This record gives structure tokens, C-alpha cells and sequence, in this order.
RNA sequence: GCCGUCGCUGGCAGUCGGCAGAGCGAGAAAGAGAGUGGCGCGGACGCUACGCCGCGACGAGUAGGAGGGCCGCUGCGGUGAGCCUUGAAGCCUAGGGCGCGGGCCCGGGUGGAGCCGCCGCAGGUGCAGAUCUUGGUGGUAGUAGCAAAUAUUCAAACGAGAACUUUGAAGGCCGAAGUGGAGAAGGGUUCCAUGUGAACAGCAGUUGAACAUGGGUCAGUCGGUCCUGAGAGAUGGGCGAG
RNA sequence: UGGAAUGCGAGUGCCUAGUGGGCCACUUUUGGUAAGCAGAACUGGCGCUGCGGGAUGAACCGAACGCCGGGUUAAGGCGCC
RNA sequence: ACGGACCAAGGAGUCUAACACGUGCGCGAGUCGGGGGCUACGAAAGCCGCCGUGGCGCAAUGAAGGUGAAGGCCGGCGGCGCGCCGCCGGCCGAGGUGGGAUCCCGAGGCCUUCCAGUCCGCCGAGGGCGCACCACCGGCCCGUCUCGCCCGCCGCGCCGG
RNA sequence: CGCGACCUCAGAUCAGACGUGGCGACCCGCUGAAUUUAAGCAUAUUAGUCAGCGGAGGAAAAGAAACUAACCAGGAUUCCCUCAGUAACGGCGAGUGAACAGGGAAGAGCCCAGCGCCGAAUCCCCGCCCCGCGGCGGGGCGCGGGAAAUGUGGCGUACGGAAGACCCACUCCCCGGCGCCGGGGGGCCCAAGUCCUUCUGAUCGAGGCCCAGCCCGUGGACGGUGUGAGGCCGGUAGCGGCCCCCGGCGCGCCGGGCCCGGGUCUUCCCGGAGUCGGGUUGCUUGGGAAUGCAGCCCAAAGCGGGUGGUAAACUCCAUCUAAGGCUAAAUACCGGCACGAGACCGAUAGUCAACAAGUACCGUAAGGGAAAGUUGAAAAGAACUUUGAAGAGAGAGUUCAAGAGGGCGUGAAACCGUUAAGAGGUAAACGGGUGGGGUCCGCGCAGUCCGCCCGGAGGAUUCAACCCGGCGGCGCGGUCCGGCCGUGCCGGCGGGGCGGAUCUCCCGCUCCCGUCGGCGGGGGACCGCCCCCCGGCCGGCGACCGGCCGCCGCCGGGCGCAUU
RNA sequence: CGACUCUUAGCGGUGGAUCACUCGGCUCGUGCGUCGAUGAAGAACGCAGCUAGCUGCGAGAAUUAAUGUGAAUUGCAGGACACAUUGAUCAUCGACACUUCGAACGCACUUGCGGCCCCGGGUUCCUCCCGGGGCUACGCCUGUCUGAGCGUCGCU
């Protein structure tokens, strides 16, 4: 259960907060696991999807091996476009097919000057809960 | 309770008799949809609710101290039997003994995972797999108001020190804590019926005496209480009446049907 | 229209009642706004006592209640001076004064007089500057072995 | 014969079994009573006692009363190791049935995500009417009607398309107190150009004051501006709880 | 010998809705020429009540009602309907 | 006689306070913490008795000042003239009659070949204690009236009983 | 005439300030109805309420008695329970209706004028110095200006206070920084399955995950994610972490203040006027020969005045000390900001308003005031071919599905079209009774099984009876061993705890001289209950048993060779 | 047979009930509890590349500065952005700015008339004219300044 008394336990209060979420707010939102050879290199669990990642899809119709260059970021829907997951409109021109970050594994982060700062936080924060149980 | 202005932030008077109109207050004027269109009353559209319900609606109930300890008295007395737990839908065909005590180690948990190898080992688990079993999504509107998921009521563990047992167990779905000095008869008996699977600790099952206490000996915790008396002793009258006391003293039976 | 038998009874709702209602359903969310208050206050004081100065031995008016005793609002001027307790350093050590009570009996003066003296006695003192005792002051060997009393200060029982 | 109510304040814990002996319907208040002396291991059903069984008599009903509903609606605490994307709710159904009924259960279809059985708890809980409320739809009915102010005709053009648009030629009206040419109040883009043909212009439109695109109102001398008219209205003062 | 006959279990207590416009008939009956009129008395009905008959029918004759099979009646009937 | 073309959804004895009776439950001459205080669901639940103040019940009656709910027999003393009156010391003790569920005694009897013969049961003439309740008659408390005679003492009196 | 004061009064775009208007749920001051009730109505009631006006605050107002009482007395205000539906008012009808005491929440007091004392010992303003400087102050100078003797400051206020003397006691108290010492807001982050098979358009579904019972759990609230997710994501839990800001509580140091108290005597002093009060009038109150308030007239006193719930006179007592001021907390809040929740409604409901809603629209205005949510997981929103001028179609394609096609979830009823079947001159419809035809159902169409026995052909690793081991039932094992309990009963050179309106060495403090009596306090004795050890019986173990013994049943393992 | 009419069923239309959803209400509770002449609330009019309404803002006009964040906004264009000689987007928000009416303040409310002071063009102080800035409402307090009185005086 959740005994915080400030923070809402309600439904729609959630689904509210959740559609009308800022853009800065939304990219946590739109947060992504790491993949399990990042993540015994890092020791983190999930991130922030940036633009230029290589990404893989795990759940939905474009499920497979094939991984792909996250093409770009569209927070307000809520969804990506990745480089080869796309769709053939009727006359013959081709649409990114938009993924949710959720359904969808990170295999080789786009290091910046901020990811590292980011990586580095959630490692800290990590070995200090890992400290603070045993 | 609705709001008491609802239904009566119009201004509209009847038109009368004539006009071959019902008669209702109707909307003044007004170049709209709703004008001459019918305001109060519950009959219509929009329009007030038939006696809107208040807020001083007598919402609690207040019962006497001597019968909520009737109650609670009642609902520990119907807790070591094994029908009346079987029958409440407790799975507990493996447990040893039904009083079920445990050492006082038992609140010196701090982990989640000692709390279930303690389940497990009092063969308590299948009802918390029974818990999992019946959690399920909810019908109706209470979906919507904060009530989605439901689930079945499971074992009930009274401590007496909250050494972290509360900590260790609050995480087990079904698991529910009780201090002796405070039972509550709305976690006793959930949903009002008698008969639901506690497990004690040796440090709370000994106070029970101290709380309520034998029927020669008073409450010692309370401050004037003895167990309340009984309406019959030898609840057993099938032994009763197959006795040679009574068995003599009764005319031939009259079994033929004429 | 009345039934066959029953009461003649008033029932004093020929006003607008239903404006004025005042429900108590903020009552458990204010006796915990009182607790809370009372335990900063608790904290806010920290060794004086806990329900506040002490009150005086007190019997009640009106024949129904004159042979019962209750805790007055402050020790009377002649009962401070008898006791010998300037009456504005009274107030600084927890002593209720009101200047309005009288003093006809004897009996009940010197009750009040025997309790300021248990007071008194009581009372554990701690010097006005820290680092340096003074003369009329409990020694540290108190001071560390004084509390803070719960409870009203020398309850008064018949 | 069957259903139900009432009455008998009826009967049944006796299913008393190889630790056995199977009964209490019979006209006549009360013991199939004790002691004291002269092989084969066998025997239906029942009994949620708030249950089961047996007997008789009875059965209308407005206003009204009471009871019983395993009649129904929505939520709450419990409980069905409940049901469900291998198809829930909802709705439709010349399909199969249950119950005196309220109602209910199956099959087929549609549908696409939630829903129900039981024990209790709660209520904004069951509609045929109220010249009820809101919304939707019929017969009337392809009916009434599209009739105030004399009047239209021919050819050509554009166009898929012409009684109604445009040109020209006829015939006519208004007949300078006009169906003319300009302004005040009011309207506010209705002005002008091009295109469109969905809606509208109570037939039609190739047209419009419609729609969509764009344009357009130029002042020392024309008005406002200024002055006072009837009157309105501060200060001073007075009144006034304000 | 529970002091006539026949029949039948009685007594008592609270709480209580609806009602407080009535009408008709046999017999008696007041006002009125009388009235499907106005007004009383006794009993029975309609209202609150179907069913068979009176062709039809609030009130007349028979007879009062759970759902059914056979038989027999009442009051009325038996040329045809 | 009035409302009603059709179909869908909505639509009318509700809640609070008081009172009365009936009913279930806990405790019971008591009863209740409702206000206050102490210790996610929980604004819940538990607890307080030197928190039962207070409410209602346990006493009525009178406008009030006020008063406020069985008695009998026994001796011994004084008084009136054998009873009564008052006065001290005894014992008995909370009415009675009628009906009255229920219970108690029980004359006699309830079979097996025949008499005596005990225990267990059951029936029963008749006789009883009598629940609740009902009727009636007494008694007791307060108000009020009538007729009376006495006792009390810090204040003797427009006193008190 | 002039000059200079003072008083009274004007003028400034004079230097520097202040007010105004809005909101209004709650609060303060006034104004103030009528619907309705009385079965009419006029007093009353509705009601000091609706409307109206003025003024504020986060609370306001009230507030330290010109009080309550009649006691063995209480002691500011506000609030709750109770007093109490009471006392009282009232066409004594309808109806209305407090207070005191008591139990609680909170708890806090004070200050002037006056009377006196002090060399006005006091205050504001401008100019300059140094600092502080975003709540305009601290210190120094100015023969700088004013206010004020028609009265500023200190002491001091009804609890008495002031002054002289006698005595004792006695150095922090306050503000301003400088500087350091460990609650609130904001920002960031911290556990674990996308693990194997299998449904689907898509899984968050179904099964599995040994003996670390798949992993985490102080985290299994919730939301999102192509149904349904503790482990995909955000989150949740945590006296979990990291980083920013605010504030408090703290300690030193500086420059300032402030030069201070109590006790006994002695001498002194002490109060609020057109106010109280009385008459009279109007309203209001439960306040009744006037509760309160207000207008007009009269108009005070000071051992006085007011109150003591029946008008008046007399006399006693109780009780405060009006006519000047301030004061937090407990208390209220349908407005505002920010939050959390719900046995509430779920798009004709819930706010009028889930939506470009106080919008569109109406009215000249004051005002009135709606209707209107849903394609799909994703627009993948139908390219292209084809007829027609176009709308519209016919193909094709997207989707799990267009039987979801831009007001598109499901798509009922009334109403209508067409198809099928029947029917038809007393409008239609209806109940009872049959017959005819249809529609589907029975998955009808050779018709039930079950027990026993008799025979007829076959197949077992098979019956009875014995032996071993286990298990269970029963036992008046008359009365076997040992336990355990008793809403059992008695005892005891026993321990202990609760209670008592049963009694009685030290100590607090008290009157009378460390002697001597009353009372505030724990022992101690005693009584009752309970608990725990001791022995006795009694009786239960059928709400509560263990071993050996006996009988019985069952299972398994043997032995049985098969007329079972 | 055929038409028309009625009924039942099939499908198809009008309509949008029912069910299922819910970034909305209602109610309860908690914390704070703050407007304005330093120009409030409200109103008017403007501002987007393509913009009507809503919303945001005020000629610095769908927002400036600063800080946190750390790569988008998106309907299409275009445009920034080594992501570190440097910061897209959001949020925070303390710096600056904030049109006209409005308590609304020069007089009036048409948008009309002023007066004073200081700047820039005009001039070359020549007032003219134009542009820019600052002032000029009512009551009221303390002081300053100038005054009135056959008000009360004193001295000449
Ligand atoms: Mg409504
Ligand atoms: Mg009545
Ligand atoms: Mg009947
Ligand atoms: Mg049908
Ligand atoms: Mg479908
Ligand atoms: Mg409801
Ligand atoms: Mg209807
Ligand atoms: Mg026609
Ligand atoms: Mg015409
Ligand atoms: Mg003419
Ligand atoms: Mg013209
Ligand atoms: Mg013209
Ligand atoms: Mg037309
Ligand atoms: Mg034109
Ligand atoms: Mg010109
Ligand atoms: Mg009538
Ligand atoms: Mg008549
Ligand atoms: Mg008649
Ligand atoms: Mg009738
Ligand atoms: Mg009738
Ligand atoms: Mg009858
Ligand atoms: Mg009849
Ligand atoms: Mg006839
Ligand atoms: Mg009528
Ligand atoms: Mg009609
Ligand atoms: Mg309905
Ligand atoms: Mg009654
Ligand atoms: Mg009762
Ligand atoms: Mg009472
Ligand atoms: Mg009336
Ligand atoms: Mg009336
Ligand atoms: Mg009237
Ligand atoms: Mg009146
Ligand atoms: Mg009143
Ligand atoms: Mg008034
Ligand atoms: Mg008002
Ligand atoms: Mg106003
Ligand atoms: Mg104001
Ligand atoms: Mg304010
Ligand atoms: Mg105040
Ligand atoms: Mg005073
Ligand atoms: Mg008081
Ligand atoms: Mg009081
Ligand atoms: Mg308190
Ligand atoms: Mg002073
Ligand atoms: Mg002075
Ligand atoms: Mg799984
Ligand atoms: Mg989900
Ligand atoms: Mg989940
Ligand atoms: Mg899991
Ligand atoms: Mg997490
Ligand atoms: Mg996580
Ligand atoms: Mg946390
Ligand atoms: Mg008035
Ligand atoms: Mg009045
Ligand atoms: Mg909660
Ligand atoms: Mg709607
Ligand atoms: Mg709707
Ligand atoms: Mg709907
Ligand atoms: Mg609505
Ligand atoms: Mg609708
Ligand atoms: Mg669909
Ligand atoms: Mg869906
Ligand atoms: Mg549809
Ligand atoms: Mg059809
Ligand atoms: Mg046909
Ligand atoms: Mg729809
Ligand atoms: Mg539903
Ligand atoms: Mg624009
Ligand atoms: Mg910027
Ligand atoms: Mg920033
Ligand atoms: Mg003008």
C-alpha cells in the first residue's frame, strides 16, 4: 500500500496528471529498460529515452531481433519512430509506425555530457540502497 | 448528498390554466432551447430531485460498550473451531492445532520472505494462495470510485509488540494485524460473519486472560467485565436426549402412519 | 391532526432550521488538531508541567454542589501572602493568582495555604543563567532528575 | 383429482441392530417392570427439525391491513480456489423449457470487456396514464397550399443542364406625391471583382443581399469638434443610519 | 341427578388504516296531484360481487367464486334462432 | 363525464427531530460516555471510573410554605370510669376473601398358574400450598373537610406533633 | 499710521504621508418585511429573519465584573455537554423560551486619565558624519526648526498606591548587529520476469519455473503500457540518499541600554456627568408594576453609587466600583490558493456548464440562458480502376472487424421499405376450445437398464483360513498405569496480588508549654475474592488424554494354486 | 392468381434507448488564509509564419531576463540546437517590462480642449510649429510658506 497522505491514490486524478503532464514531466514518463548487457555494465534499470538510441521492440506486431535508430522522440503522443518500424499507406508513400516506450529495450545508449551524469546519479543512488539494505 | 442549489438556479413561474399546457413551471422566455421548457420538479428534465438527500442524515451508529464485548467474546469463542473456520472457506486442513501460537521471535521479523517461510511451514499458505486465487476486478461503478480490485479476506495475526510484524507482514495480500488491546470485531468477523483463522503469539494468547478474564476471575485491563454468562451448558442434546433420565420418562413412540 | 393518544408536543422548527445546521462531522479531524496543539505545547514547555500552573483547593457554591471540592482559578492574595510568594514572581513559577477571590473561612485558607507549601516543596527550580547556580535554585543533581509532569498538578480529590 | 390457507396449540430425535430383537390404532385412569417365598456377520428411505410426515374443514373482495416472495434494480462487507478475448455487459431471436405469478434458465445471432450465485448491509430501487418532462416518430398527406398590386413573346450565347441567367429584338408597366435620382436614423461590409454550386434564396437557377477567395471609405474650406436651448450636473451649503 | 331445549372453546389487552357524499327493494311510513321526487323505520341487497335466468340491465328470481373430471339441481325453460 | 396519436428514458410517502406502542438484543435497580481525554483501510476500532458531571429510572402530593408511603399481641405504670388513653421493657411479624396455569400429598389400582411379599415407576377418589392476572374489601403517603381529645420543650407560643 | 505677538481662519502642483474601489462563505454596526402558522383575522408567529446600507480580519466580536450568588460560597472572555423544551412570555391560543450552578477545550493579563512627585526630566521634522542598508533604522553632531505649561515623559490605577526612616536581600533584564553551532519548500535518484511453452489483431491471459518451493517485498496503493501487469514504465515503502533556499531554536564578541528589589513601622493621597438615575414615548427581550436599547424632559450624590428577577416606605446585611482603553488560545468559514478522500451521480444523471459555457442565443435594459462526450490499438482516414457534371455509386485495398468509413462503440422501440409465408365483405384486437399449415427441436425412427440367480463358453497370479507390521474403534481393563481439568468440595506451622464506608508504629503540618492534643501519610492487623504450591476425596477427559492389556475392523507384506 | 390491407419472420432504412467506458460534478475533511493610487477586480482593443475560438500575453504582446532541467515543438513549413567559449523544450519565477477605460486622478467623455517645466527638430532665446519626456483630481494629517480680522493685546 501507499501511506504518503500528499499523494493521490485516486483514478482519475492519475489519468489527469498522466494526459496533462509538461513535456519535461513526459520524458520520465517515457522511460525504457535497458538491456540486460547495459545493465551489468552500469547497474540501472531504466532511462530516459533520447532520440538517437538504438532501440529493439519486444511487444506488438514489430516484435523481433531487428534493432533500429530511435528516429524520433513525439512526447506529445506519447510515442517514438523508430528508423525501419513503419507502415505502406494506400497509394504507396511509408509512415513510422509509433511504439511506446514501455514495449521497447535499449541496446546501445547515445552517451552525452548529461546521460553519463544521469547513468552516474542512478548508480549512486543504487549503491547507496544496495548499502542502506545490507 | 447532491447540492441543495441544484435544480433551483432557475427563475420560472406556470403559465396557468389555458394554453393547453401541463401546468409545470416553465423557463421564461429566452431566444434558446430551454425556454418554456419545464424546471422544477422531479418529473423533469434537469429539474430537482424528489426530497434531495441531506447531509445530517443520521450517517453513525452507536452500540453499547457490554455488547461490542459481547461481540468481540463471540467472535474469539467461534475462532477455535474447526467447522466454523473450515466453514468461513479458510483453507486450514493441515494446520496442527487450531489456536494456532507461535513463539515471541515470531515479532522480532524484519523481512518479507522470513514471514512467508513461516507460512509456509504452519501450512497457512494456501490461503494466501487462495487470496491470489480471488483477486479479481470488481463489477459495477465501484470501478470507478477508488474500489477497482478486490480480493478474499485472509488470516488474521495478533501480536502484542510491534517489534516490526506489521513491517514484515503488510506486503502478504490478505494479511491483516491485530493488537490485543485494541480487536476490532470489523477485522474479527469480516463481513459480519463469525469464524475467521487468527494465528496468535504465545505473548498475546496470554493476555487474554488479563483482557477479559474467567468467569471467577474478572477483567483485569478493563475496568468492570466478566465473561458473559451461558444460556445452556450441556450444548449437546443429542447426548441429552438419548439419556436414560430422560429416555424413561417418555411415552411408547407413535410411529404408524394412518 | 392529533391520533387518538399520544403527547402534545412542540416541536420549535418553525424557523429557516435547515440554514442553520451545524454538523459534527469535523469532530475526530479537530480533537486530533487539539492533540497535536497540546503536545507542541507539551514540547514548547519542556519541564514545567503539562496542564499548567497549579490551581487552588476550592468548595462550590449553590447547596446542590457545597459539599464537593473543585480547583479554583488562583490562589488569592491574602493565601500568597501568607504563604509568603510575592504576587507577580507567582506567576513565574507556575502559581495561578486571581486577585477577585475572597478568603471568609479559615479552613479553606489554610488548605491553600498547606498546598502552596506542597508546592513549594515540590517545586524544582533551574538557575536563570545556565552556567552559573544562584541561591533560592535546585541543585544539578535535580535538575538532572527533574521531569515533566503529566496530568494535572496535584490533583484534588474528595 | 390437484394447489393453497386454517385448525389439530397433531405425529417423527426410536436410524434405540450379534453390547441386536425391531411394537405402541386400540372402545374402557394406569408396567410387553424388577427381584422376594410356596451355520451363514445381514436388514430400503428418512432428520436443510426454520426439517419431514398425517388428518379434516375451508378458498369472493373495493377502501384498508398484514404476511410470504429461490420476484426484480443499484452499490457496500464477506463468501463462491466463482464466470470471462476458446468472447463479459447489452441487445435481437418462427429455437428448448421452468414457475399460479412477479420472473427465470438454456440454444442461435450480433457485440467486444467486464460480469454474476449465496449470506448479510444500504437505498434517489420496479410506471400506462399525471392537458406529466425531454427526445424520436406516425395517420392526416404527396393533402391544404406555393392566387394583393394588368404581361409576357421570339432568336442567340454560356452550359452536362435554361419558362426563370446574359445580349438583342418585340410588346407592356411605373408615369416625376414614380417601381426614378440622392440623404437622416438604423444596419455594418449588405459595397466592388473573380470563382463555387454543398446548404439557403417556400419551383428552378449557369443567378443572388448565399458560400469561398481578395480589394475598397483619402478633407484647413463637408460635418463632428465649438456655443448655448429645454434640461442634466459638481463644488459651497443643507439634509441623511448609510 | 351441574336443575329447560339446540348449538358452539371462550375471556381479555394494547396499536391501528380506511370511512364519516350513499342508493335500491319487500313491508310500514311523512310532504307532495304525482315523480327514475324530498324524508324516516325493519330486514336484505348494489356500492365492495362474479355466475345461470329475466332478449337486453348496479338493485329483480336462483345462487355467491381456488383450478379440474363425472353425476344432479335451483330460478328459468324445451317450433327455429 | 374528463386525460390518453405512437415509442424510448426520467417520474411521485423521502430524510431529521419529538412522541407513543409493538418487537429483537445487552445489562438490569440500575443504565448510558453521546461531551471530553488517553493510546492506507483508520474520520475506524480500543481504553478512561477520582472523567457517571448529567440524563432517564429508583416517590409522590400541594398553587405554595411544605410534608412524604403495615402493624399486632404481652406485661408493668399514670388517667378516665371493665374497657380505653397515654408510657416504658417483651415477642410475633408486611394484609385478606373468590377464581387461579403449575406443583405437592394419595384411598384405590395398573394380570399372566397361586398367595404373601419390598423397590422402581404410572393412573387416580379426595385434599392441600397457590405464579401471573382479574374482581372485591381492608391498610399506607400527600392535598382538603368535619369532630374532637392529648403529648413535646433552649426559646411555652398566633409554637410543634 | 506702523511694528510684534497670540487666537481664529484661508490659500498652495508647498516637503513628506494617508484614505477611496473590489471580494464577501464566516464576522461587526444599523435598517427591516411579507408569504406561512393561528384551520378566518387584527396581537402574536414567521422574525430581528429575506432584501437593503455601512466596516473589517484570517478569524472577527467579546473580554479581566458597577458579575454570579445566598453556599462550608464562586471569580476575564469565547466554546461544547447538561441545566432545558426548563423558569418565564403568550387572543396564557398557535406557539415562543433563557439563565445559575456543575463536567469539559483553552487559559494570561493588563494600561490610562485623575490624585502627587520630579529645573519639560518628553516628542516630531530638517541639514551634515559613519554604518545598516529589499519590513527605513542605530550611534554622533547642529546658539537648526518646531510640538508642548490650554501639560510631554518616568513612578503609579483600586489587587490599594506614594514619600521619609528601620531592616534584609541583591547584576541579569532588553534591543541592534557581526560571526559560527544541528523545522518548511524546491530539484534529482534508489528492488524484482518482459524467464520458458501456449491462446490473441495485440498481451498485462493459461500452464511451468526442484530441494533457494521463478525473483523482489519496510515496495502486492495507483496510473500508463494494442484485453486483465508486484517484477515493461512512471511510481509506492523507507528515522532512504544527494543537492539548493527559507526560518527557528543556539553559542561567543561588539556597541548600547537599565542603575533598579522585597519586609516591618510612620506620614500621606485615592478616581471617569447632560453621566447614572426618574418620568414619558417607540422598538426589542423569557424578563412578567418596563430585560435591554433609543428619542424628549428633569437632573444628581460621594461612609456615595449600582445590583440582590413584584410596584412602594423603613431598617438591616451580601455584592461589586459604571459613566476611559488594550488583550493571544480554545471558536466560526457553501468565498480564495493548495491538497486528500467517498457504501455519492455516471452524459435527460452529476454543477446551468465532462465539449471554444455563463458560450450560442433572446430581451432596449435589469436579466434569462441552452443543446452538444465515445471511428480505431494505430489513420493505417479507401491508392488505383470505373460510370456519371457532381453529389453519388460499382470494383479494389487498410483493419481482427468498415457487419467501425471523419456526429463513424454497441445501434433497442415507435415508423417505414423490400423479401418470404398465410389471410381477407359485419373496423381491428381479445379469452375458452379445437383443427390446418409452417418454423425449428427431439440430433427420434427398431427402442429402457439395474441387482440376484441358473446355465453356457473363456481370462487371472485370486477366495477362505493362517503369520508379520502398521492404523483405527470400544473397554463397567467390575475398580490397569501415569496424566490433565473441574462456573467441584474440605483441610495448611504456606506464599502473592486486588478490593474494603472493618480496625490501629513512624512522618507532613496545626493550637497551647522538647513535653502535650487534633488531623494530611505509608505501614500493620483484619474481611472477601482471586492466583500459586501443599494433602484429601469427588467427579470429567463426549467442547479437554498418553502408555501397556483385551476384543473387533481395515490396509499392506507374506502363505494359499484354485470345485475358491 | 393480380392490387390494397393485416399479422409473423428475414434483411434494409429513420432514430439513438440500453450496456460498457469518464482529464466532470457533488459532498466531507486538512493546511494556509494573501487585493488596491507602487493603479485592484472587471471591461475594451491588440499580439502567432500560416490563427477564427479557447488559452497565454501587452507594442519587449501564444511571451523577455534568471535558475532547474538537458534535446525537442509539431498540423505543415521554416528556424534554431559542437549539448562545453556553451543549452532546444518544459517547469519554476525572485530581475525588467506590463496598451486604453476602470477607486481612475488636468477639464470633459466625443476621443474634444488645456496650463506649467525640461529636451530634440523649428529656431539659432524668436516667439512661432512639430515630435519626446515629466507634472497639473478630491478629502485628509504633520510641518513650511504667504495672508485675513473695528478677535485679544503690547510698544510706538
Ligand atoms: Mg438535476
Ligand atoms: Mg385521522
Ligand atoms: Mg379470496
Ligand atoms: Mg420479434
Ligand atoms: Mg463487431
Ligand atoms: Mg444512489
Ligand atoms: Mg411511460
Ligand atoms: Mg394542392
Ligand atoms: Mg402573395
Ligand atoms: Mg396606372
Ligand atoms: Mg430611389
Ligand atoms: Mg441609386
Ligand atoms: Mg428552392
Ligand atoms: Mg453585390
Ligand atoms: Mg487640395
Ligand atoms: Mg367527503
Ligand atoms: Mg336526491
Ligand atoms: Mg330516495
Ligand atoms: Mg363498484
Ligand atoms: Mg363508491
Ligand atoms: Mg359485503
Ligand atoms: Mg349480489
Ligand atoms: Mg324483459
Ligand atoms: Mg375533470
Ligand atoms: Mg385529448
Ligand atoms: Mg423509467
Ligand atoms: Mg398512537
Ligand atoms: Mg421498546
Ligand atoms: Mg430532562
Ligand atoms: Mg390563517
Ligand atoms: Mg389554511
Ligand atoms: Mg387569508
Ligand atoms: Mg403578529
Ligand atoms: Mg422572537
Ligand atoms: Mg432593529
Ligand atoms: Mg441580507
Ligand atoms: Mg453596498
Ligand atoms: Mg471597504
Ligand atoms: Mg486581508
Ligand atoms: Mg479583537
Ligand atoms: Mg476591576
Ligand atoms: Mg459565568
Ligand atoms: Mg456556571
Ligand atoms: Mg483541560
Ligand atoms: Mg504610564
Ligand atoms: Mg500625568
Ligand atoms: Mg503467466
Ligand atoms: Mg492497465
Ligand atoms: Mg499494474
Ligand atoms: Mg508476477
Ligand atoms: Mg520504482
Ligand atoms: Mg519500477
Ligand atoms: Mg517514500
Ligand atoms: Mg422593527
Ligand atoms: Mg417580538
Ligand atoms: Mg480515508
Ligand atoms: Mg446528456
Ligand atoms: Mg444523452
Ligand atoms: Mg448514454
Ligand atoms: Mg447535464
Ligand atoms: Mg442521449
Ligand atoms: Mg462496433
Ligand atoms: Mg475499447
Ligand atoms: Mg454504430
Ligand atoms: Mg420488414
Ligand atoms: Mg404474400
Ligand atoms: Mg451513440
Ligand atoms: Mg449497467
Ligand atoms: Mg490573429
Ligand atoms: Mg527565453
Ligand atoms: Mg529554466
Ligand atoms: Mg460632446
Amino acid at each position: 500500500m501507499k501511506f504518503n497522505p500528499f499523494v493521490t491514490s485516486d483514478r482519475s486524478k492519475n489519468r489527469k496528471r498522466h494526459f496533462n503532464a509538461p513535456s519535461h514531466i513526459r520524458r520520465k514518463i517515457m522511460s525504457s529498460p535497458l538491456s540486460k548487457e547495459l545493465r551489468q555494465k552500469y547497474n540501472v534499470r531504466s532511462m530516459p529515452i533520447r532520440k538517437d538510441d538504438e532501440v529493439q521492440v519486444v511487444r506488438g506486431h514489430y516484435k523481433g531481433q531487428q534493432i533500429g535508430k530511435v528516429v524520433q522522440v513525439y512526447r506529445k503522443k506519447y510515442v517514438i519512430y523508430i528508423e525501419r518500424v513503419q507502415r505502406e499507406k494506400a497509394n504507396g508513400t511509408t509512415v513510422h509506425v509509433g511504439i511506446h516506450p514501455s514495449k521497447v529495450v535499449i541496446t546501445r545508449l547515445k552517451l552525452d555530457k548529461d546521460r553519463k551524469k544521469i547513468l552516474e546519479r542512478k548508480a549512486k543512488s543504487r549503491q547507496v540502497g544496495k548499502e542502506k539494505g545490507k | 448528498a447532491v447540492s441543495e442549489l441544484a435544480g433551483h438556479q432557475t427563475s420560472a413561474e406556470s403559465w396557468g390554466t389555458g394554453r393547453a399546457v401541463a401546468r409545470i413551471p416553465r423557463v421564461r422566455g429566452g431566444g434558446t432551447h430551454r425556454s418554456g421548457q419545464g424546471a422544477f420538479g422531479n418529473m423533469c428534465r434537469g429539474g430537482r430531485m424528489f426530497a434531495p438527500t441531506k447531509t445530517w442524515r443520521r450517517w453513525h451508529r452507536r452500540v453499547n460498550t457490554t455488547q461490542k464485548r459481547y461481540a468481540i467474546c463471540s467472535a474469539l469463542a467461534a475462532s477455535a473451531l474447526p467447522a466454523l473456520v473450515m466453514s468461513k472457506g479458510h483453507r486450514i486442513e493441515e494446520v496442527p492445532e487450531l489456536p494456532l501460537v507461535v513463539e515471541d521471535k515470531v515479532e522480532g521479523y524484519k523481512k518479507t520472505k522470513e514471514a512467508v517461510l513461516l507460512l509456509k511451514k504452519l501450512k497457512a499458505w494456501n490461503d494466501i494462495k487462495k487470496v491470489y486465487a480471488s483477486q479479481r476486478m470488481r463489477a459495477g461503478k465501484g470501478k470507478m470510485r477508488n474500489r477497482r480490485r478486490i480480493q478474499r479476506r485472509g488470516p488474521c495475526v495478533i501480536y502484542n509488540e510491534d517489534n516490526g510484524i506489521v513491517k514484515a507482514f503488510r506486503n502478504i495480500p490478505g494479511i491483516t494485524l491485530l493488537n490485543v488491546t485494541k480487536l476490532n470485531i470489523l477485522k474479527l468477523a469480516p463481513g459480519g460473519h463469525v469464524g475467521r483463522f487468527c494465528i496468535w503469539t504465545e505473548s498475546a494468547f496470554r493476555k487474554l486472560d488479563d483482557l477479559y478474564g474467567t468467569w471467577r476471575k474478572a477483567a483485569s485491563l478493563k475496568s468492570n467485565y466478566n465473561l458473559p454468562m451461558h444460556k445452556m451448558l450441556n450444548t449437546d442434546l443429542s447426548r441429552i436426549l438419548k439419556s436414560p433420565e430422560i429416555q424413561r420418562a417418555l411415552r411408547a413412540p407413535r410411529k404408524k402412519i394412518h | 391532526a392529533p391520533s387518538r393518544n399520544g403527547m402534545i408536543l412542540k416541536p420549535h422548527f418553525h424557523k429557516d432550521w435547515q440554514r442553520r445546521v451545524a454538523t459534527w462531522f469535523n469532530q475526530p479531524a479537530r480533537k486530533i488538531r487539539r492533540r497535536k496543539a497540546r503536545q507542541a505545547r507539551a514540547r514548547r514547555i519542556a519541564p514545567r508541567p503539562a496542564a499548567g500552573p497549579i490551581r487552588p483547593i476550592v468548595r462550590c457554591p449553590t447547596v446542590r454542589y457545597h459539599t464537593k471540592v473543585r480547583a479554583g482559578r488562583g490562589f488569592s492574595l491574602e493565601e500568597l501572602r501568607v504563604a509568603g510568594i510575592h504576587k507577580k514572581v507567582a506567576r513565574t513559577i507556575g502559581i495561578s493568582v486571581d486577585p477577585r477571590r475572597r478568603n471568609k473561612s479559615t479552613e479553606s485558607l489554610q488548605a491553600n495555604v498547606q498546598r502552596l507549601k506542597e508546592y513549594r516543596s515540590k517545586l524544582v527550580l533551574f538557575p536563570r543563567k545556565p552556567s552559573a547556580p544562584k541561591k533560592g535554585d535546585s541543585s544539578a543533581e535535580e535538575l538532572k532528575l527533574a521531569t515533566q509532569l503529566t496530568g494535572p498538578v496535584m490533583p484534588i480529590r474528595n
